[PDB]
């Protein structure tokens, strides 16, 4: 794919978007894993802004018949749409959710 | 080594009847309080809840000794107002190292220093004030019931007598037999408790009253309900002596009756040594185990005082207009933080209670040099007010209305700001010292479970800082109705001051106008020491508050 | 800060805040070494001031340890 | 030392050299004010070479100095994108400010000067400090010399003036204090990143909110408690009221971002309604009352109530299109309300003496440049498009109407209300027919100090609305740490 | 709970602040100026005394009256007692907005000092281990999701794992619609 | 005119490859952990403290 | 201050921006002056307020598409 830029390697989180398993009182711990957690949350809403711009030539190409051949964009936005939000850690950090 | 200073200073007191003397009395007195901090700074060696001395009549605590080196420093602070000369002539030419100690200056000092002014006339005063601080720093060690008597009336009797000394006021003799005859009814009180506590256990000394209350203290044909009932009188009797609403009515009068200078000791040397004594017999009197005992404990009427306090010192102070009336109201209002704290036994209260004690009576020492300051600069300003021409004994209180510091800010720019420093402290304005104070004694009350007070002394801080406002509008937002004097610069006015070397040749000869008059270096100095130290305290705040964690850490532990 | 300096600068302005209260001239020269002299003092309160510091915290240190010994000497006599 | 510790001595440093050249010369109050002026362009650029360094996506507060030394009270400086702009309009109003007011103080030239460098440090602090006690103790510190500056320097009507401000602020401010430090008592500490690492009990936050609200109501202002800034504002001198409208009414927008957002979220949440309820009001009632406004001073301090309110929701919303709207409303409202003080307690007060609109009329007939950028500033006040007012609003209104939609509902008919006052207010002074008849003589039109100055301030206001991601995005990364909430299938990653 | 008899404490709360007040009408006898004699703490004084026994008893009767009728005991009746008594200081002066407002003063700082705790007495001891309630408060940094989803609440943006499905079924249930959004694709 | 002049020097190029004030504008902020080691540093100590002031406050009497 | 530019002052208007400032200080309490104040301090707010909380979270329009229902609860 696109090679991967010089700066985005100073800003690339070192750790998973999680606070399962991270000390508190680790300091360093956990500022990236508020990091991490902000960084995924970002990069879920500019992959729906890069859908929607795709979608909106899609739109300008096909003009009148756009209902049958820009669908497959459409569908993409509006998964995005619904699932990325930038909400934050603070709820995350707070709670634990045990997934059973 | 107090004991060894006054009876010398006595001695040489007794042979002499020159009142000229009285300078030189009173700076021996600062040099004699000067070796009685050095020998309490050398008994500061060792970790101790207390040492009992003389037969268990005294005792020793870092708390003790801490507080005596206090009270010498507070008090040879206040010996400086009759130690020096109000007002001084200073020249750039006689202003080097070579000028002030090998050459010399001659001129008429008389009328320009009030060489013979009332202060500078009593031979007896730097005297009675040492009597008035040995009672202080017996009470401060008392372990026994007769020692505290013994001990509260030489503090008391000094006072009165401190009250009525300048003999040619008619204010000053009224407010002293005033203070007699109302403090003579609280020592009935102290006594009634002490012999009550007598009569019921057999004993005088702390200890064992200590370690009677301490075996009751359980969660029958002898309950101690005595020991809650009679400090309870013993503590209307100290309440009366600082001054807690509502025992409180005669300090507003006999501080507004008294000159300045007196009035300076008097409303600051007694609450320093009755708060310290109080503190240690609410420490062994608490309760552990809620029992029936605690249901009546006597720091109750300590937290009603409290509340009372709060209320009456910041509501009755809002239509003050004699200037020592309301500091004398403002006390009370800041009595009653002091025992809140006392009130609520906890390591963080107890700290707060020890920095906020310490600060105010030095803060409250500001207050009184400034306004004895500002009085002795006026004499290069003349007045037609007609309200000032009524006023009563004007030299025994020169600033007696709040009205006469209407434009100081123009007089003097600098005296004025650092009364708005020492003034917005008693508000509690941070940056300033007065601020660290209030929220110490804020947050202990708070974890403590007396949400209920705290929120009662926060509405009466707002409720108190009108009156502090108000002193500041007159000096800051008015024009001032005095005004130079005309004749002292008429440019035919000047008085000569010669300059002579070692062997009393003159060196040179200055015509000197009253410009060249200015306040006295040891004025000025105590002045700019103390608003720095309310200004600067956020800089230098780490020894001063780790001397108190230390001491209430030795009063709880173990 | 640096105590050393701040008391240095302490003094200072006590100089400062002194000849202001006074309304005299600031830097008047035949009177200039009252600075170093306000300053002086200041500098010398504060190696004391460092002295103090050096033994509260060596004090306050070994309290924080009795609390921590106490509470486990409890602990431990509560384990039977 | 850091370069954040700069920014507070270089005021400092100011008050000195005010206070002693008279000692080297007697010496002339132009001297005096080209100090002040040259102290305060200095800070400037300082802060102007922070944001150059600045991190636009960093979790970590910069510019920070390792003390190592812990005492009881201790000042920690750091900057985060929640910060930085907050900083620079400080640094941008201070020098207009010492320039609007260059020739109208004339008696205590010195004090005024010494009080405004003084301002300066104070309020530079409150934005840097690191700990919310530290954060109390400038947010109150600004009481004291406020007090002096409208008592000195103020209007007729300045000791009422002066009484409300600090008495009010004092009491709003002790419930503030009460809940600091139970907070305090629970962790230890009110160190930023130890105390957002804290999370309270629910009773806890409740109570919490109540009494750090209690301070932010008092000195946002709602509008059962605004009295003191009717005063405050128009007694005060032009200068203290361009510090008191563009800054410190600001101090209780920043105070959100760390006193409730991050460490009482679930006491937010539930209280929204209640904050929402009396946003919606102060509104109206505002709105209303600005309308019947015969003080033409008093009429731009009313406008700031209902500007307030609109950045509170904003600061209420949990989303992040509310929250960056709320500062972008507040540093519209430090630029417009600064220019529209200048208008009326600046130039007509300076030609008239007086502050009736009863007396002003056709004023565009002789005076053409005060009328153009009068216009200008009535409506970005109006929160006309193409002004950074317009973002600022659109986007506080939006999360006011995601959060609870009916009071974005009520709180979107500012759009009305503002524009209503606004345009009344500029067609009864520059329109509204002929010059009037109250004028003897003729007056003059802008000098070049009051052109300038009008117009530094209309060009922030007009750039920042074309472009506003010169401020967005510096606060993108460091708003997203205010959020609270999850997203069912975003959350909770393995 | 144990019902108490409003009549029989009501009257010792009139005589209990009423003997108060009867004390205060006796120092306004003995400073009197005038030789008013003995019987003016009745005549002269006594409107003092016996409003002291009217606020004094309808605090108590009214707040014991509504501990009767709430049947519970805690802050709330401090609240009912302290209106009735500051409507009882207010009928005195006869002035409307005083009998409100007294009321007012009244029963906020009644209810306040009772639900903040008695801080005239001793406050209340929990006996425990104060390190460790104040260690457990400061490292009590995450709790159970179902914890705060008790105080606030799902939705308002708190839309935890499995949001959706729960708002199909409440959906259901309150609507009775299906929830079934349309595809936007017109393949797959 | 100036600010078509001043944005057309600034701009990176075709393909990456940034101008040498853009090199150095990017050096002198690198700061590329030492606000984190201090941060951490400060907060580890501003933590202890919390314990201490805790252990203090909460002795026994 | 700074010497104004001459303007006719009117005594009446003067008069009655004078009346405008010191108007508080005659305040009564009515009965008109009481059913406006509570009207406007009490009710108005308190009818938002209840508004507020029974709609509090009521809808969400982000995504919802046909085949889904606004209301949220
Ligand atoms: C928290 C605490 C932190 C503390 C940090 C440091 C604070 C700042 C430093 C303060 C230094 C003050 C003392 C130095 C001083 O006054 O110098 C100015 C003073 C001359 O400057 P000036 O004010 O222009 O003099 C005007 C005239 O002299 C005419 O002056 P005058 O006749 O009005 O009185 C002259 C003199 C009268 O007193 C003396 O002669 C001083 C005697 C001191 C030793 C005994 O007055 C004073 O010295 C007042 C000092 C008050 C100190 C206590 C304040 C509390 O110096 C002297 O000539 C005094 C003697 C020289 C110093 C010897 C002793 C040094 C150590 C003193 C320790 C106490
Ligand atoms: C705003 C407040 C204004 C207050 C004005 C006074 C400013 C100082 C405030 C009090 C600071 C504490 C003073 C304690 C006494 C001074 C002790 C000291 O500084 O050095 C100790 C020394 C003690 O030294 P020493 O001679 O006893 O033994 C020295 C021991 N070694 C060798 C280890 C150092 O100073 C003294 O001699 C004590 C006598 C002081 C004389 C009166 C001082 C009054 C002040
Ligand atoms: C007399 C006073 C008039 C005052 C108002 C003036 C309004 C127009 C101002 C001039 C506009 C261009 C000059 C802008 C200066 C800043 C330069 C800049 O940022 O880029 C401008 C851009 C030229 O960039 P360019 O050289 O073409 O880059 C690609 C080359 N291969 O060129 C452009 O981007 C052109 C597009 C500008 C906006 C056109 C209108 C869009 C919004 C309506
Ligand atoms: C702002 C004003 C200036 C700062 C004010 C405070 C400065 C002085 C604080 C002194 C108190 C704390 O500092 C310390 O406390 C303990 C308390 O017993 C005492 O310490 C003393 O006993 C211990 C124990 O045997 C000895 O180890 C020590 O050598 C001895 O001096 C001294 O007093 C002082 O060494
Ligand atoms: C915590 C307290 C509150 C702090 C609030 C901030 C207050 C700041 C006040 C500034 C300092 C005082 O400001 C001071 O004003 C006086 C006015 O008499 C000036 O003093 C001079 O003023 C003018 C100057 O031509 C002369 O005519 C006058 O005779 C002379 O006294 C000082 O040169 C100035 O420094
Ligand atoms: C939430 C409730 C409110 C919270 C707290 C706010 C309280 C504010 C109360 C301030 C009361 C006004 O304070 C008081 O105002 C009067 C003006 O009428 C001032 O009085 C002053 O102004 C008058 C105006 O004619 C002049 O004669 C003169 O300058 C002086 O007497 C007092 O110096 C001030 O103390
Ligand atoms: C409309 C405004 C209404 C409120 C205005 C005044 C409130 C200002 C902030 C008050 C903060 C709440 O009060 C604070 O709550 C916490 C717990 O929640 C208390 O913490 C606790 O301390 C003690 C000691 O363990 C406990 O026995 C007790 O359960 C509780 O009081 C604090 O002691 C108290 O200071
Ligand atoms: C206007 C004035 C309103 C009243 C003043 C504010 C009162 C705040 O006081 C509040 O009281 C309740 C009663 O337990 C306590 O609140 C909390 O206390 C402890 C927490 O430590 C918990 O066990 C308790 O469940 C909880 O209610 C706190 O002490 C404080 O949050
Ligand atoms: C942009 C700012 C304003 C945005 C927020 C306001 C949105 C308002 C949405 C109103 C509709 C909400 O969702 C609507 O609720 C109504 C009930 O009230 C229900 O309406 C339903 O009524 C009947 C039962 O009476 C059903 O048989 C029918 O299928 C449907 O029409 C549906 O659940 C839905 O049509």
């Amino acid at each position: 794919p696109t090679p991967e830029s010089e700066a985005f390697l100073a800003k690339k989180p070192q750790v998973p978007p999680t606070f399962d398993g991270v000390d508190y009182e680790d300091n360093k711990r956990l500022k990236q894993a508020q990091d991490a957690i902000i960084r995924e949350q970002w990069v879920q809403v500019m992959m729906g802004r890069l859908v929607r711009e795709e979608l909106s030539k899609c739109y300008y190409r096909e003009g009148v018949n756009h209902l049958e051949k820009c669908g497959k964009l459409r569908e993409r936005y509006l998964q995005l749409l619904a699932n990325a939000k930038v909400k934050g850690y603070l709820f995350e950090q707070q709670n634990y959710w045990s997934k059973e | 080594m107090i004991m060894i200073s006054i009876l010398s200073l006595l001695l040489s007191t007794s042979v002499t009847l020159r009142r000229d003397m009285s300078i030189l009395f009173n700076r021996i007195s600062i040099i004699a309080l000067a070796y009685c901090i050095l020998h309490d700074t050398m008994s500061l060696s060792f970790i101790s809840k207390g040492i009992g001395l003389h037969g268990g009549l005294l005792h020793i605590t870092n708390l003790t000794q801490i507080f005596h080196i206090f009270i010498f420093i507070i008090s040879i602070l206040i010996l400086q107002l009759t130690s020096f000369y109000p007002r001084k002539v200073w020249i750039p030419e006689y202003s080097s190292l070579k000028d002030i100690f090998f050459n010399k200056i001659l001129y008429y000092r008389t009328k320009i220093i009030n060489k013979m002014g009332e202060h500078m006339k009593i031979i007896e005063y730097p005297l009675i004030l040492l009597f008035v601080i040995s009672g202080a720093v017996f009470l401060i060690s008392t372990n026994d019931l007769v020692s505290i008597f013994l001990s509260i009336e030489l503090q008391s009797y000094g006072l009165y007598l401190l009250s009525t000394i300048y003999r040619n006021s008619e204010l000053s003799t009224t407010g002293g037999l005033i203070y007699f005859l109302l403090g003579g009814l609280s020592s009935c009180f102290i006594l009634l408790g002490t012999s009550l506590l007598y009569v019921n256990s057999g004993t005088t000394s702390l200890d064992g009253l200590y370690i009677l209350n301490s075996i009751s203290d359980v969660n029958s044909w002898y309950k101690p309900y005595y020991l809650n009932f009679s400090l309870l009188i013993f503590s209307i009797g100290f309440l009366f002596k600082v001054s807690a609403a509502p025992f409180h009515f005669w300090s507003p009068d006999v501080y507004d009756a008294i000159p300045t200078i007196v009035t300076t000791f008097v409303a600051i040397i007694a609450k320093i040594s009755i708060f310290i004594f109080l503190l240690e017999l609410v420490y062994y009197t608490n309760s552990n185990a809620n029992s029936y005992l605690s249901e009546f404990s006597w720091t109750y009427a300590l937290l009603i005082s409290s509340l009372l306090s709060l209320i009456i010192g910041t509501v009755v102070g809002l239509t003050q207009f004699r200037i020592k009336r309301l500091l004398a109201y403002s006390t009370i209002s800041h009595v009653g933080f002091i025992l809140l704290a006392l009130s609520v036994s906890s390591i963080e209260s107890t700290q707060a209670f020890i920095f906020y004690l310490i600060q105010y009576s030095i803060s409250n020492l500001n207050a009184f040099f400034i306004l004895i300051t500002i009085g002795f600069s006026l004499y290069g300003y003349v007045t037609n007010n007609k309200e000032y021409k009524s006023l009563l004994d004007k030299n025994n209180s020169p600033i007696q209305l709040i009205s006469q510091l209407k434009g100081y800010f123009y007089i003097n720019p600098l005296l004025s700001l650092s009364l708005a420093i020492t003034i917005f402290s008693f508000v509690g304005v941070p940056p300033l010292v007065g601020f660290f104070a209030k929220q110490m004694v804020l947050s202990a009350a708070l974890d403590n479970g007396y949400i209920f007070l705290s929120l009662i002394a926060i509405i009466t801080s707002v409720i108190g800082a009108v009156y502090y406002l108000n002193v500041i509008k007159e000096i800051f937002f008015y024009s001032p109705e005095h005004e130079v004097n005309p004749v002292l610069n008429e440019s035919d006015s000047n008085f000569s001051l010669r300059i002579l070397n070692e062997k009393n040749v003159l060196i040179r000869s200055v015509l000197l106008k009253g410009r060249n008059i200015f306040i006295s270096s040891p004025f000025s100095i105590t002045i700019s020491i103390i608003t720095n130290v309310i200004l600067l305290f956020i800089f230098m705040n780490k020894e001063w508050l780790s001397m108190g964690t230390i001491l209430v850490q030795i009063l709880f532990s173990a | 800060v640096n105590r050393i300096l701040f008391w240095t600068g302490f003094g200072l302005a006590v100089r400062f805040w002194q000849l202001g209260i006074e309304m005299r001239p600031f830097f008047n020269r035949k009177s200039l070494w009252a600075y170093p002299l306000f300053g002086g003092v200041g500098a010398s309160f504060g190696y004391w001031l460092q002295s103090i510091d050096e033994k509260q915290t060596k004090m306050l240190e070994e309290r924080k340890q009795a609390i921590l010994e106490k509470r486990a000497r409890r602990a431990q006599r509560q384990a039977e | 030392m850091s370069l954040l510790y700069v920014l507070l001595i270089i005021p400092i440093i100011g008050i000195f050299l005010i206070s002693t050249i008279d000692s080297f010369y007697f010496f002339n109050v132009s001297y005096y004010k080209k100090i002040a002026l040259i102290t305060t362009i200095l800070n400037l650029i300082v802060s102007l070479i922070i944001y150059i360094l600045f991190d636009f996506s960093n979790n970590q507060f910069q510019f920070i100095q390792e003390n190592l030394d812990l005492s009881f009270y201790d000042i920690y400086l750091g900057v985060d994108g929640v910060s930085i702009y907050f900083v620079l309009l400080t640094t941008i109003i201070m020098p207009i400010a010492l320039v609007s007011n260059w020739n109208s103080i004339t008696n205590n030239i010195k004090s005024y000067l010494i009080i405004m460098l003084l301002l300066e440090t104070l309020l530079l602090a409150v934005f840097l400090v690191l700990d919310v006690l530290l954060f109390y103790i400038f947010f109150e510190s600004i009481l004291p010399p406020l007090f002096i500056l409208i008592g000195l320097f103020g209007s007729s009507n300045k000791v009422r003036a002066s009484f409300y401000i600090f008495l009010y602020t004092l009491l709003g401010s002790l419930f503030l204090l009460l809940s600091i430090l139970t907070m305090s008592s629970i962790v230890g500490t009110t160190y930023f990143d130890v105390l957002l690492k804290s999370s309270f009990e629910y009773t806890t936050q409740l109570f919490l909110f109540f009494g750090i609200f209690i301070a932010f109501a008092v000195k946002t202002p709602v509008w059962g408690l605004n009295s003191w800034l009717l005063r405050a504002h128009v007694e005060s001198p032009l200068g203290g009221s361009i510090v008191l409208a563009a800054i410190v009414l600001k101090l209780s927008l920043y105070g959100v971002f760390r006193l409730i957002l991050p460490i009482l979220p679930q006491a937010s949440l539930n209280l929204t309604y209640i904050v929402y309820a009396i946003g919606a009001i102060t509104v109206l009632y505002a709105s209303f009352s600005t309308l019947r406004t015969v003080d033409v001073k008093e009429l731009i301090a009313y406008s700031s109530v209902a500007h307030a309110a609109i950045y509170l929701m904003g600061v209420f919303s949990n989303t992040i299109q509310g929250l960056e709207g709320a500062i972008l409303l507040g540093l519209a409202h430090g630029f417009v309300s600064s220019g529209l003080f200048i208008c009326a307690g600046g130039i007509l007060y300076d030609r008239t003496g007086t502050r009736l609109i009863y007396f002003f009329r056709g004023l565009t007939q002789i005076m053409p440049l005060f009328s153009l950028f009068f216009f200008i500033l009535c409506l970005g006040n109006a929160g006309t498009p193409l002004t950074l007012n317009f973002v600022g609003e659109f986007m506080s209104l939006y999360g006011t109407l995601e959060r609870l939609p009916i009071a974005g509902m009520l709180a979107s008919t500012s759009i009305i209300f503002s524009a209503a006052y606004s345009i009344y207010m500029y067609n009864r002074i520059a329109f509204g027919g002929s010059v009037s008849l109250y004028f003897i003589d003729c007056f003059r039109d802008l000098t070049k100090r009051e052109f300038f100055i009008l117009f530094t301030l209309v060009s922030f206001t007009v750039i920042l609305g074309i472009y506003p991601s010169f401020v967005l995005d510096g606060l993108h990364y460091n708003i997203s740490s205010v959020v609270y909430g999850i997203e069912p299938n975003a959350s909770y990653l393995t | 709970y144990h019902p108490k008899d409003a009549v029989h404490l009501g009257l010792k709360g009139a005589a209990v602040v009423g003997g108060i007040g009867l004390l205060f009408a006796a120092v306004r006898t003995s400073l009197a100026r005038k030789n008013v004699g003995p019987w003016a703490i009745f005549t002269r004084n006594g409107k003092l005394a016996a409003t002291f026994a009217a606020v004094g008893g309808a605090y108590d009767f009214t707040r014991a009256a509504a501990a009767n009728l709430r049947e519970k005991e805690d802050w709330v009746n401090n609240g009912i007692g302290g209106l009735f008594a500051g409507a009882t200081m207010g009928l005195t002066t006869g002035r409307i907005p005083r009998v409100l407002g007294f009321a007012a003063l009244t029963g906020v700082v009644l209810a306040t000092a009772e639900y903040a705790g008695s801080g005239l007495r001793g406050v209340f001891k929990r006996d425990v281990d104060e390190y460790e309630r104040k260690e457990f408060l400061r490292k009590n940094r995450r709790r159970p999701i179902e914890e705060t989803l008790a105080e606030i609440g799902e939705g308002r943006g708190i839309k935890p794992p499995g949001y959706y499905e729960r708002r199909a079924q409440r959906l259901k249930e309150k609507y009775g619609v299906d929830i079934n959004p349309v595809c936007a694709d017109p393949d797959q | 005119a100036s600010s078509f002049v001043i944005y057309n020097i600034s701009r990176p190029g075709p393909n990456g490859e940034p101008s040498s004030l853009h090199k150095w504008f990017s050096k002198i902020s690198d700061y590329k952990d030492e606000w984190e080691t201090r941060n951490t540093l400060m907060a580890a100590a501003l933590e202890q403290a919390a314990h201490d002031k805790h252990l203090l406050l909460t002795a026994e009497r | 201050g700074l010497q104004h530019y001459k303007i006719a002052m009117d005594p009446a208007l003067v008069r009655l921006g004078s009346m405008i400032s010191n108007r508080y200080k005659y305040f009564r309490w009515t009965k008109r002056t009481a059913l406006v104040s509570f009207m406007y301090v009490v009710v108005v707010p308190s009818t938002i307020g209840y508004l507020a909380y029974k709609t509090d979270g009521l809808w969400d329009l982000r995504a919802k598409r046909r085949g889904d229902l606004i209301s949220e609860r």
